[PDB]
């Protein structure tokens, strides 16, 4: 197409913002997974493989 | 020229710029004769 690409920039900046926010969520879930791994004693849980 | 001052107002006031945005989004996606002479105000009366 050839339409106005304000859509493209808007989606790109939304993608970057959601990337950063989701990444912060991955830090949170990574600390959760590491504390569960430490508590259990086996690598990265017991339900999924490493 | 509005865009700069829009950045001053903030995100809440983004609505009031709508029409401006429209006449911008068009610009990217897209003799005369005398009026008001007042000669009609003139009058003519033979009865006088």
């Amino acid at each position: 197409g050839t339409g106005s690409q304000i859509m493209g920039n808007m989606f790109g900046v939304f993608n970057s913002a959601v990337l950063a926010l989701g990444g912060i969520i991955i830090m949170y879930t990574l600390m959760v997974s590491t504390m569960n791994t430490a508590h259990e004693g086996q690598m990265l849980g017991q339900k999924w493989s490493s | 020229d509005f865009i700069a001052e829009a950045n001053a107002k903030g995100w809440i006031m983004a609505g009031s710029y709508f029409f401006d945005l429209v006449k911008l989004n068009g610009s990217a996606t897209e003799d005369q004769f005398d009026t008001g002479t007042g000669l009609d105000k003139s009058s003519f009366d033979p009865t006088q």
